[PDB]
């Protein structure tokens, strides 16, 4: 009964997500897990920096970066448009399974609760929260997280959309030139009503 | 023949001394108190029972002395160096029953110094700061800025490091740090023409020389402190 | 029945009706600032006598304020011998001490919470 | 096997909850979902403003409104006492299922973990958190949520209670007279130990 | 089918955890629950003060106290080293069941997601959050929580480690001498990727 999970796998060997719009050759490792809990989906997301440009974000006092996941009518990730460049799959130990996804649609943000192209219900398409970044000196810097759910579809393929934006605006950078090692975000867990299977 | 508690444990030194860092976690070894005797070890009349006779200032209860081991730890009440810079303890060692009896036993002094950590953001006491620059003068103190910090006097946690938030892209002002009073000496290092009416106000941010402690980092909002600069209109002639 | 009874500490649920057929049941709710303790009933039924069967507001008890411990070298005492709101609490300092703060506190109902009119005082050595 | 959900449904057609005691008839739309997760229940709650008076609350600097839910011995919502005026039910698509509730009691807060009329354990009956309001300028205005669980009964029928108090008290209100469009709160998720089925 | 839960039980009769090593005669009551949610485990943790020395902490400005849970290779609590001095077990009503633990290993933090003795991934071993303390005047007091998952082993038996540190550092203490009654912290919920069964 692992078909209730849809994730990128625990610590994939190679980077699997392209976040920084200023670079190519996907530059980070986005660990994402979606768990079906009754009528909700628990989303458990964090990012591990790999490329030097990403890891250098910690040396700046004002950062923002977004992961955009677009899903077709069947809930399969659009690897061409999505920041994540590897399909999600079910739990198989600590790694992704191999095979067709069993009811991927059930993991997607519900169109009814979260609609497209509706300025009257726009405010219902936002979720907010906070995570933390652990510095070298063991300081937990707070990072604001904004999740936009399936509000606007860029193309025809996109049936569902999750946009997770990390941002921070602090006083002194969490790291200096000689101390930045990797930009790991503390896990962020949020909830959203899920589309019918 | 059975050994009896006819003597007392002998402290290895009259005045034990140690130190512990401020904001230290719970249950971190502050010191170890050593005392011994000349009886058969591991017996009722030879086991050494340590006990804190008294603690100056006795409040809050920030230290704990284990009776079986003699090692002084910190407790859940986290230390605060600014509240109390140092602690004194009157301790004693016993044997046999290990409880306090009518007969006194030799007591020792344990002095524990709290080591200061940078857990206080400097603040600018002066609310109205304004200099008066004399025209075309170089290497002249433009003004001074008062900075206060509750951390230990004289340490890197107390000295103020001044940085220019803005208004000095022209390389006109430089701020030195007077460590005698922890103040910012704003001096002018370039010539200014009053006819040019160079708008010399600027804005600076104050921070301690050492990096701020993890308890206050990520809570540091560097509010810019503006300073207005006036330039004298020297009457060269008409 | 033409009159569902009114009580000090328990209010009828819903809009009162001019007349209720025999057997109709009317339920009450303990008023804002009062809380229910079992097993007394909080409802009644209109009998064949056109009289509501006996029901009292003894089910609801008044909200009480937080407990206060005696000030150091002092003595706190419920002025009215309890902690329900609308009542007061008195403080006395021992022979060798004097009071520094409010002598008497009043426990008042703000909305649905009973709170003390200030913080407990302390006694200071003369 | 949708019996693990007890919710109001997704975006009910008509307003289903009356919060403002100063108003009559239903004034908002309370979306509440309870998921049975082993020894806990996850509650997912938010409000969609409907009435003009309720929506105008965004203009006031200091506001607080409480949704009261009272449940009887069987865990069924007491309509006449609770702010929500329509019973919860199991999941059926994006709407409420129709029929008797399968073990409603299981979704109710545990009386042992959260007691009644016990002044020595009062502190155990409280949960706190923060939700967010998406302002017209797309900034997140924080709102404090206080949840009080089955501490005090009100009649001989109330066996469990959930009071969800939204509030804020700030210098500036989230909106002004001309910009107030609708009052919706970002979803709030909390957890509580559940009474035995 | 309660095997999905592993908890201390609801309100144990007697103190079951010793947080302050400065005291003996277990000085607190730790309510900790772990529930499987697909590939994650949801942890639901709070503490009830029992001893006088524990309950007196509310009168102090600065406080920090840590609950340490070390679990062996089979997923069983090491009571000798752990602050929690009673084994965890499955849900049997509102109490702990008696018998062998069914797949304790499944509830342990994942070694892959959270490794041992690897500085390069140190930042991955931290979770953060906030709980609350309900004061006598009913004003919520925020308490910071830091959870460290299996970063360092103490002896050859420790195979998994969870250190939950509650702390607060403010200007005024939550209570005063004549008002402090008991230290009960609002429940804190966090998530972690779980080791394979």
């Amino acid at each position: 009964d692992n078909i209730n999970t849809l994730w990128t796998g625990v610590n994939p060997t190679e980077a699997n997500c392209q976040i920084m719009n200023s670079s190519e050759s996907n530059d980070c490792k986005l660990i994402l897990t979606l768990v079906k809990t009754g009528a909700l989906v628990t989303a458990f997301v964090y990012v591990i920096g790999v490329s030097n440009n990403f890891n250098m974000l910690t040396t700046h006092r004002n950062i923002n970066f977004t992961a955009e996941l677009f899903f077709d009518s069947t809930g399969n990730l659009l690897t061409r448009l999505s920041s994540l460049k590897t399909p999600l799959n079910h739990k198989s130990g600590q790694n992704m399974a191999t095979g067709a996804i069993t009811n991927a649609k059930g993991f997607m943000p519900s169109t009814t609760a979260y609609p497209f192209n509706d300025n009257s219900r726009e405010k219902e398409n936002y979720i907010y929260g906070t995570c933390y970044y652990t510095a070298s000196d063991r300081t937990a810097f707070p990072i604001d997280i904004s999740v936009m759910l399936n509000r606007r579809a860029i193309n025809d393929e996109t049936s569902y959309c999750i946009r997770i934006t990390w941002s921070w605006n602090t006083g002194d950078a969490p790291e200096v030139q000689t101390s930045a090692t990797t930009l790991v975000t503390s896990p962020f867990t949020f909830y959203y009503i899920r589309e019918d299977d | 023949v059975l050994d009896i508690n006819d003597n007392e444990p002998v402290f290895t030194q009259d005045v034990f001394v140690g130190s512990v860092e401020e904001l230290s976690a719970a249950h971190t070894l502050v010191m170890k108190i050593n005392a011994t005797d000349a009886d058969e070890p591991n017996t009722l009349n030879s086991k050494i029972s340590y006990r804190i006779v008294s603690l100056e200032p006795a409040y809050p209860p920030v230290f704990y002395l284990n009776k079986d081991t003699g090692e002084i730890y910190t407790t859940s009440v986290t230390l605060d160096r600014e509240e109390h810079s140092s602690y004194t303890l009157t301790v004693e060692a016993r044997d046999g029953n290990g409880e306090v009896t009518d007969k006194p036993v030799k007591q020792a002094q344990v002095q524990i110094r709290i080591l200061d950590v940078n857990d206080n953001i400097p603040v600018v006491e002066n609310k109205v700061l304004e200099g008066m620059v004399e025209e075309n003068q170089v290497n002249v103190e433009v003004t001074r800025i008062k900075v206060f910090d509750a951390d230990e006097i004289g340490s890197d946690n107390w000295l103020a490091n001044f940085t220019f938030a803005s208004g000095n892209e022209g390389g006109y002002f430089h701020i030195e740090t007077d460590a005698q009073t922890n103040e910012g000496i704003v001096t002018l290092i370039k010539e200014v023409d009053y006819e040019e009416m160079k708008n010399l106000d600027f804005s600076v941010i104050v921070a301690n020389k050492a990096a701020f402690h993890k308890s206050i980092r990520s809570k540091y909002k560097p509010t810019p402190i503006p300073i207005k600069v006036k330039v004298k209109n020297v009457k060269e002639g008409i | 029945c033409e009159e569902p009874p009114t009580f000090e500490a328990m209010e009828l649920i819903g809009k009162p009706k001019p007349y209720y057929e025999i057997g109709e049941r009317v339920d009450y709710k303990c008023k804002k600032g009062y809380f229910y303790i079992p097993p007394l009933a909080t409802h009644t039924i209109c009998d064949r006598n056109h009289t509501w069967l006996p029901v009292s507001d003894d089910a609801c008890y008044r909200e009480t304020c937080p407990y206060i411990r005696d000030p150091l070298n002092g003595q706190a005492v419920p002025a009215n011998g309890t902690y329900e709101f609308g009542y007061q609490m008195h403080f006395i300092c021992n022979e060798g001490y004097y009071l520094i703060g409010e002598e008497i506190l009043y426990c008042e109902l703000k909305g649905s919470v009973a709170i003390w009119s200030g913080k407990p005082p302390i006694c200071e050595k003369v």
